[PDB]
């Protein structure tokens, strides 16, 4: 039969014909890889430049997925008398082959290294992708065709990464490679920035048998978690078995829109793709090995003990004959090159010279120290082992496409493990509306300027919340939280980029503030006028019986606060407001309780006169009008400072309500309460001289003396009304300019209603 | 000593033995172990000690020698295959033949006890199932090697990780920790079983929050993504030297205590036990064993032991070469180890299912042919083996049935202890009122996910699969669009939204409408002013030829009193929906009259000030002149200049109608809003100076008491007019914003009854009641 050739030197075989193994479904891809182990054999037989003169024969063992292990060693490593002795060392021991071409899965794989450790056969086993069989310390003698797992988790990731998905979802089988799989990914993607939404376990389930109720609950499970959540890749790590009920119930919900990333196990399974019902879901992308036109074989597969037979095999691998000539070949490759690699050791090893062959005897462990170190080229490939037993065959991303006439797997990327490289990508037709790389991140990018705060556990999910006013986002330091502007400056809503507030202040040149100016001019030219006409005329009875040092006094202080009127506009700085709050509210309440005391001495000191005299007695022997004078003066001081020591020196900054770009500056921090404590001890001596002035309102006096001073003291009381609830109703830029405007026309009453009339009746009224 | 020596014993039928007896390439050649291994030995002489009580009992194999082969195997499974194939091949000879199936190979061992490691049991198995021999493995316990489809000989003494992880998934959901963390160490133990916990917990309903892998002795990260979620209890599914790895980087980094729930591997373990500082890790709640120990196996160690340093026993009479030259104390470490019953009710079991296979009587036992190994299972199964007086069976599934214990730790002196509060034996039973947490009382850590979120509020999946959702209320002024949305969404702006809302409610304009109390009261206040300014102009109307209103103007008064009946009208047009020109003609209409009472008023003043406080030479001019056709000049003028300020401001101040949407909670506003104090300031500077220069030109006068006051009316109507709009100010400044119509209008009001109770009312009370003054 075509299982068994003899030769000088054997080489066992381990293929799943069937998924005894004769029971069982015939399989198509044990008898390719099965003729591609014939075919390379035969051609190194063929080939004078490798082994010549050296038969290469093979022996050939059928094995099951997993129930046939452990009987086909036995028989390699027995002798021609099917016997295998037992002793503690073995290095004189000749096995009946000299390598073996191990099983196709990563189990029986095990169980075969795990016997043959013993006896350090080589075997290369192929399309056997777990990472238990890259460390060589319980694995001796154990080689690969094939790149491991983690390159397939790599290219995955890579792929991600191309088209930005960074929200994906993982279903994993019950099986261990499942599980591997599922773990390998989960450790890999955590280093990345892409988050896993959920990994789910899919029940073994077999087909072409019924499905249990719990099993189908299961199931709707599963794909209504599927559909609830905003994750749109799925990748599965599933054998290629068990998805034929987990896509029947996909499409009996209706679910579409998912990207499906197959591990090698489907992404080449041909009965998923001949459901023909698959292409409404979305892309189908797989990792799969890169087929590699092997010259002169698909001629040579056309053409063509126990456990050891087949005869179904033929007939099923004629029906997909066309589908595997399109597809090319993937794992057949891995065989052929497995077989090579054999062949040039044994080659290097007999010393060899292209014409002649020392014909030695070979142990297998000899075969092993120089297998470890082959390095040829095959169909522009280079073969050789790195130190953890693989050889680095380029990995492929491959994208369904339903249509017959061409390629059913078409290629769109090629992975180079060598380094950890995903490159040369293609166009892939989307599932999109129109062709567009489908979005799969779980949290939208944040508007330029907008704080980050996670959500949940997972990194790259975020909410965009905006920063709040008087803040900033700088992206290089931290994204995460708002950083505000030092300098006292302000920000806008989604504002990056804090401006300088400007300063806002009285300055000279504007137009209620010349206003202001001019009439305080006036008022200190017209009061100036008066001081000289005054001192024009002395030694006269108005000017005699009226205070002549009083008036004298009262006029110089009134200059003194029309001239420093202007030290308000300006930029406010400490002596500024020193100067202001010295001058203008001590001149102001000493001229006021001037206008009292001699309201009070002209009215109502008749009246006392008669109840208490020698009071009357006291002040007339002193200057009493002087002595309260000076008493109020000393009070004033006194509470000046300590307003002083309560609300500060120091210019203040407030940010007034209307618009905070500007910033309005006064000198004092507290204005409201001083100002109403100001105008309180006002208006207290302010009630007390009016009621003085009206009580002897009649009265001829010093030339009328009181209705003058009742006339200004009213005005003064509805000036100071009008600034209460002009601040009351009012706060704002314009509080500083009314300020001016209210303490100048109070200036100017006390000026006029109190002296005008006096230079009236001078000037015109000479008799 | 030569103890080694007795590791074999001759019978009619031998079994096997795979023990740890051994502690730790180019050529294939087996390493050999030197170091001694104390456990291994004890095993082994476990074993020995049950094959010599078996050969004690004549009810027990009667008539029949039982042997042992003892056999060497480090933790490497290189070592141990050797010793398989010696097993398997035939008795005499030193090879072993390739045959198609398993009946054509007669073993020189009946039964294999199987290796303590289970990494080791995997390999083991599958090679013997091929040839089917019995196999009865002590210590093996992850549940995979349960499988019938590639054990089909491989049965167990131990109870598998499968009962013990459902008993702590049971504990987990009794006391109703239904969001707890999984965690495993990085060999295949751990990996095993988190699978097996993950499929348990998806059954009972319990989510694992993260499943992670402890790496053996990364972490950090692990710890990090335990703590990121808000989980108090985690499983921590390890071997001995992973758990005391994370529990060292716990102490160094001082975790949060939480409630572990210990895997039996390091539960007892005094590495973990002794750890520093461990007292501040909470609760470690855990499932050990609860099975047998042999009562008698020291004395006969130690006297096989002193028998063994005897020179003429062993005299009369390699495997584990260093198993000579040892001595007692290099032993007595772990005499009370709970795999001697293990070992020794595997050999019993074996034993037991060779009688029975012999069925045979106590009396004796029929001579036949040797019975092949393979013949054992089909009467190991079912098995029932009474190994010191308890009895024990075998699963279909080759794994024994056993009860289970829950102990946690408790901490006095820093000297922790076990103690027994439940009993797992397929239903577990705790007793929680003697359970003593970590908590500051003696509370159950709650960890806890919503499984389903309550009506109005936003479902957000959590968990390592997407098991409860983290339901979070949002505040007002959004709602939940849909049920799948993650996060609620904001409505129009338009429409308010209450708190924990499916929908948005739309708002509803409230503005000052006719009905509101205030209204109705400034209403009937309107009424009566109304009724008092008719009752007034009748009255000045009727007398018109009287001094009365001859020289309180005359046909100026009534013009006044009609300005004044007209600003109470205007009054009326405040309230209701805002219409754009009703709004627009609030201030001028509710201040022209109001201008021109005033102006009257103040010519009033201005001829009274003239004939007071003037010289007659101009008086003489001036009164002449002040009344006439020069008085309705001046009024005219005053009415025209107010209406021209009054066009200037409407056509230069804007008077908006703006809707507020953000102003009340749950209902709209519709505000009709001009400029702050600077429109109705304006409107109102004409009136301020006109009744200023009135009250400054009247509140000096000399009232001789032969003359009728003609001042004081004027005095107190102004200051009444002063004194309500200077309080009027603040209030609106203060009164809340529907309000400001009626504020408005109560200014206006008052004003006008101020006006008429000042000036009006003391004439009219003289014109009616006393008509002897009025000449
Ligand atoms: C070479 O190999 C082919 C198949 O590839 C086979 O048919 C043929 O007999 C071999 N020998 C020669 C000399 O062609
Ligand atoms: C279940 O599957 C079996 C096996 O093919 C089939 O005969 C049967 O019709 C299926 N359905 C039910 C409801 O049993
Ligand atoms: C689409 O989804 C609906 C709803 O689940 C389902 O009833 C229907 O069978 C699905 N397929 C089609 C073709 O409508
Ligand atoms: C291939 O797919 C088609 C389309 O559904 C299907 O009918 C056929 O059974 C599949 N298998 C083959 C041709 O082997
Ligand atoms: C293949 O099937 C045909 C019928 O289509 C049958 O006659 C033939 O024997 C089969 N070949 C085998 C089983 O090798
Ligand atoms: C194999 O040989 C080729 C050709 O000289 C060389 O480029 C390559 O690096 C070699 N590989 C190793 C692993 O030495
Ligand atoms: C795709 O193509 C159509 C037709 O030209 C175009 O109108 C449409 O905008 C495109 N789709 C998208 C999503 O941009
Ligand atoms: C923002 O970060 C940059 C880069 O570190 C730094 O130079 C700068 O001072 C930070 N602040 C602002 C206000 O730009
Ligand atoms: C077996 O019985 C003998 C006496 O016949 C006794 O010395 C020995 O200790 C027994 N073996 C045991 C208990 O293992
Ligand atoms: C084992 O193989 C032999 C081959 O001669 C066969 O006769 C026998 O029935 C087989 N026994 C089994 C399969 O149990
Ligand atoms: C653990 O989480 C808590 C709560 O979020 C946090 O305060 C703490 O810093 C975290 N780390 C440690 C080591 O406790
Ligand atoms: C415990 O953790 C600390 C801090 O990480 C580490 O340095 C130390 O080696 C650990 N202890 C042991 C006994 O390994
Ligand atoms: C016995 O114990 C001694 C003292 O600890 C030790 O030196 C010796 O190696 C031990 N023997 C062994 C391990 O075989
Ligand atoms: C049990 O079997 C033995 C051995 O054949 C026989 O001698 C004996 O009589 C039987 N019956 C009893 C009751 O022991
Ligand atoms: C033996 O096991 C079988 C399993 O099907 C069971 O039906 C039977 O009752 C068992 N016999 C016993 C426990 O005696
Ligand atoms: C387990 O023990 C309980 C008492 O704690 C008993 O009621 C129950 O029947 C037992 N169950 C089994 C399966 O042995």
């Amino acid at each position: 039969s075509d299982f068994y050739l003899p030769g000088d030197y054997l080489l066992g075989g381990l293929f799943s014909l069937h998924a005894m193994c004769k029971e069982y479904e015939v399989k198509v891809i044990g008898y390719n890889l099965m003729q591609a182990m014939r075919f390379a054999v035969e051609e190194i037989n063929n080939d004078s430049s490798l082994l010549p003169g050296v038969l290469l024969g093979y022996e050939i063992v059928d094995v099951c997925y997993i129930s046939n292990n452990v009987q086909p060693v036995l028989y390699f490593l027995a002798h021609e008398d099917n016997l295998l002795p037992i002793q503690e060392d073995y290095s004189n021991y000749i096995s009946r082959v000299v390598a073996v071409i191990g099983p196709d899965n990563s189990e029986s794989v095990m169980t075969v290294a795990n016997f043959l450790s013993l006896f350090l056969l080589p075997q290369i086993t192929y399309s056997a992708i777990s990472d238990e069989l890259r460390d060589k310390v319980r694995f001796p003698a154990l080689l690969r065709t094939t790149p491991s797992a983690d390159h397939h988790i790599e290219a995955m990731v890579q792929l991600m990464l191309h088209f930005r998905w960074n929200w994906i979802i993982v279903l994993v089988s019950s099986d261990t490679y499942g599980r591997d799989n599922g773990q390998l990914l989960g450790e890999r993607v955590a280093r990345r920035d892409i988050c896993i939404a959920f990994q789910e376990t899919l029940p073994t389930l077999q087909p072409n048998q019924n499905m249990t109720s719990e099993e189908r609950q299961r199931l709707v499970t599963i794909v209504d978690k599927l559909q609830q959540s905003t994750a749109r890749v799925v990748v599965v790590f599933s054998p290629d078995l068990t998805l034929y009920h987990f896509f029947n119930e996909v499409l009996r919900q209706n679910f579409t829109g998912a990207v499906w990333i197959a591990s090698e196990s489907w992404a080449i399974d041909p009965v998923l793709h001949n459901l023909t019902e698959l292409r409404h879901l979305g892309t189908f992308l797989g990792i799969t090995i890169q087929s590699v036109p092997i010259p002169g074989f698909s001629e040579f597969r056309e053409w063509g003990t126990c456990n050891q037979e087949c005869d179904n095999c033929l007939n099923a691998t004629l029906s997909f004959n066309t589908i595997l000539r399109l597809s090319g070949e993937r794992v057949v490759y891995s065989v052929y090159s497995a077989v090579y690699a054999v062949a040039h050791a044994l080659h290097s090893l007999l010393g060899c010279d292209k014409s002649t062959c020392t014909k030695r005897v070979v142990y297998p462990w000899q075969l092993l120290e120089e297998i470890w170190k082959v390095n040829f080229t095959l169909l522009d490939h280079q073969i050789f082992f790195d130190p953890q037993g693989d050889v680095a065959l380029h990995l492929e991303i491959v994208q369904w496409q339903w249509d017959r006439s061409q390629n059913p797997f078409q290629s769109v990327a090629s992975y180079y493990p060598l380094q950890r490289q995903l490159k040369n990508i293609q166009d892939i037709s989307w599932h999109t509306i129109n062709n567009t790389i489908p979005m799969s991140m779980c949290s939208k990018r944040c508007q330029s300027g907008q704080k980050k705060k996670p959500v949940g556990i997972h990194v790259c999910c975020f909410e965009c919340i905006d920063c709040l006013p008087g803040t900033f986002l700088n992206h290089t330091e931290d994204e995460y939280e708002c950083q505000a502007c030092p300098n006292n400056e302000w920000s806008y809503q989604s504002e990056t980029s804090c401006f300088k507030r400007q300063l806002v202040f009285l300055e000279w040149h504007e137009a209620p503030t010349i206003a202001v100016a001019l009439l305080a001019a006036l008022g200190f030219l017209s009061t100036l006028a008066i001081l000289v006409i005054f001192w024009r005329h002395f030694q006269t009875p108005i000017v005699r019986s009226a205070g002549g040092p009083m008036c004298f006094l009262m006029l110089t202080l009134l200059l003194v606060a029309y001239m420093v009127v202007p030290v308000y506009v300006g930029p406010p700085k400490v002596s500024t407001c020193l100067c202001r709050q010295a001058l203008f509210p001590l001149c102001f309440t000493i001229c006021i309780s001037c206008i009292a005391v001699r309201s009070f001495q002209i009215v109502c000191a008749f009246k006392m006169a008669s109840r208490f005299p020698r009071a009357y007695s006291y002040w007339v022997r002193y200057q009493g009008p002087y002595v309260s004078m000076a008493f109020i003066t000393v009070l004033k001081m006194v509470i000046v400072v300590i307003g002083m020591l309560a609300t500060g020196l120091s210019p203040t900054t407030r940010t007034d309500p209307d618009d905070p770009k500007i910033t309005i500056v006064s000198c004092n921090p507290n204005y409201r309460n001083s100002l109403l404590f100001n105008t309180s001890l006002d208006l207290l001596l302010s009630v007390v001289g009016f009621s003085f002035a009206y009580m002897g309102k009649e009265l001829p006096t010093n030339y009328n003396e009181a209705k003058f001073i009742t006339l200004s003291m009213t005005f003064y009381f509805t000036s100071s009304v009008s600034l209460c609830t002009f601040m009351s109703a009012y706060s704002g830029v314009l509080v500083t300019i009314v300020d001016l405007l209210v303490t100048v026309l109070n200036l100017l009453a006390i000026s006029l209603g109190y002296f005008g009339p006096k230079c009236y009746m001078i000037l015109f009224y000479p008799e | 000593l030569c103890l080694s020596q007795q590791l074999r014993m001759k019978g009619d039928y031998v079994l096997g033995g795979l023990f740890p007896l051994g502690e730790a390439r180019t050529r294939p050649s087996s390493p050999v172990c030197t170091r001694f291994s104390s456990n291994g030995l004890l095993w082994a002489l476990a074993m020995k000690m049950a094959v010599e009580e078996i050969n004690n009992k004549s009810d027990l194999l009667p008539g029949l020698r039982l042997g042992y082969d003892l056999f060497d195997t480090c933790s490497e499974p290189v070592v141990a295959m050797k010793p398989s194939l010696m097993f398997l091949a035939k008795a005499g000879s030193r090879d072993i033949a390739a045959y198609c199936n398993y009946t054509q190979y007669q073993p020189r061992v009946l039964a294999v006890i199987g290796p303590h490691s289970s990494e080791l049991a995997m390999v083991t198995g599958k090679f013997f199932s091929f040839f089917l021999m019995p196999q009865v493995s002590y210590g093996a316990s992850m549940e995979l090697l349960s499988a019938r489809e590639t054990f089909p000989s491989f049965f167990r003494t131990v109870p598998s990780d499968r009962v013990q992880l459902t008993a702590a998934a049971e504990l987990l959901q009794e006391f109703g920790w239904n969001w707890v963390a999984a965690l495993g160490s990085d060999d295949e133990y751990g990996r095993q079983g988190l699978s097996i916990f993950s499929a348990l917990a998806a059954a009972r309903g319990i989510c694992i929050a993260h499943e992670g892998l402890v790496p053996l002795p990364k972490v950090q990260d692990v710890l990090h993504q335990v703590n990121q979620s808000s989980v108090q209890v985690v499983l921590l599914f390890a071997s001995v030297h992973a758990a005391h790895a994370l529990f060292n980087y716990s102490i160094s980094s001082r975790l949060s205590p939480k409630v572990w729930v210990a895997s039996e591997a390091w539960l007892t373990s005094d590495l973990v036990m002794g750890l520093p500082g461990m007292a501040q890790m909470g609760t470690v709640l855990g499932f050990l064993q609860r099975g047998a120990q042999l009562h008698e196996f020291p004395q006969y160690v130690k006297t096989h032991l002193a028998l063994a340093t005897d020179p003429a026993f062993c005299s009369a009479l390699q495997r584990c070469p260093q198993c000579d030259c040892i001595t007692l104390q290099n032993v007595s470490a772990g005499l009370n180890h709970h795999q001697t019953f293990s070992v020794y009710a595997a050999v019993y079991s074996v034993a037991q299912a060779l009688h029975n296979t012999l069925q045979c009587n106590a009396s004796g036992c029929p001579a036949q042919d040797p019975v092949k190994p393979w013949q054992l299972l089909e009467n190991m199964y079912n098995l029932t083996f009474h190994v010191g007086g308890l009895p024990l069976r075998f699963d279909s599934s080759g794994n024994v049935d056993m009860e289970y214990d829950l102990k946690l730790w408790v901490w006095q002196g820093s000297v922790p202890r076990l103690h027994d509060v439940g009993r797992f034996n397929g239903s577990l039973r705790t007793e929680r009122l003697k359970i003593r947490w970590h908590t500051s009382d003696n509370q159950k850590p709650v960890s806890r996910c919503s499984r389903q979120c309550q009506e109005g509020q936003v479902r957000r999946v959590k968990g390592f699969h997407s098991c409860c959702y983290d339901c979070v209320d949002c505040e007002a002024g959004s709602y939940r669009q849909n049920p799948d949305d993650i996060a609620c969404t904001f409505c129009g702006q338009d429409e308010w939204s209450p708190e924990r809302s499916t929908r948005c409610f739309r708002r509803r304009s409230r503005f000052l409408a006719w009905g509101e109390p205030a209204v109705l009261l400034l209403l009937l206040l309107l009424s009566l002013a109304l009724g008092l300014v008719l009752a007034a102009l009748g009255l000045f109307v009727h007398h018109r030829d009287s001094p009365l209103v001859q020289a309180s103007g005359g046909p100026l008064a009534c013009f006044g009193l009609v300005c004044l009946g007209l600003v109470c009208l205007s009054v009326l047009l405040f309230p209701g929906q805002p219409s754009p020109a009703r709004c627009l003609a609030q201030q001028p209409l509710s201040h022209l009259p109001l201008t021109g009472c005033l102006s009257t008023l103040f010519l009033q003043a201005a001829e009274i000030f003239v004939e007071s406080e003037l010289p007659l030479s101009w008086a003489d001019r001036l009164s002449g002149c002040l009344r006439g056709p020069w008085a309705w000049l001046v009024v005219l003028l005053a009415m025209l200049v107010e209406v021209a300020l009054c066009t200037w401001y409407l056509v230069a101040f804007p008077p908006e109608v703006v809707t507020d949407w953000h102003m009340l909670p749950t209902e709209a506003l519709v505000h009709c809003r001009t400029r702050s104090w600077v429109s109705f300031g304006l409107a109102h500077a004409t009136n301020a100076t006109l009744a200023f220069l009135c009250f400054l030109g009247t509140f000096l006068v000399r009232s001789q008491p032969g003359r009728y006051n003609r001042a004081r009316g004027l005095t107190f109507a102004m200051l009444a007019y002063f004194i309500t709009w200077v309080s009027f100010v603040p209030l609106l400044a203060n009164v809340q914003v529907v309000l400001r119509p009626a504020v408005q209008m109560g200014a206006l009001l008052l004003c006008v009854l101020g006006i008429l109770a000042a000036f009006h009312l003391p004439r009219c009370y003289l014109l009616m009641r006393q008509p002897g003054l009025n000449t």
